[PDB]
């Protein structure tokens, strides 16, 4: 704002605001699963046991 | 009618797929030693 009257008498009023916003978010979710299964022999009993 | 003496000779290892064995055709398992295995 700028106020000249009889080109004496000035007056200045600048007046400024400023806003500034920041968010971030980040998520990481990892899941893992290993499953072994070995099956070798089959031991069975003779049915000639005693 | 075991095998070691064969083994103690030749050195060699001895075929574990073997026929003459029993099978539940059920169940589909193996049973038991039907033919003789020399």
């Amino acid at each position: 704002t700028e106020l000249a009257l009889f080109s004496r008498v000035n007056g200045k009023f600048s007046t400024e605001f400023q806003r500034m916003k920041t968010l971030q978010v980040k998520d990481q979710a990892v899941t893992t699963r290993v499953q072994v299964r070995n099956r070798i022999y089959t031991v069975k009993t003779t049915p000639t046991s005693e | 009618t075991g095998f070691q003496i064969c083994k103690n000779a030749l050195k060699l290892p001895v075929l574990e797929v073997l026929p003459g064995g029993g099978w539940d055709n059920l169940r589909n398992v193996d049973m038991g030693r039907v033919m003789d295995l020399t």
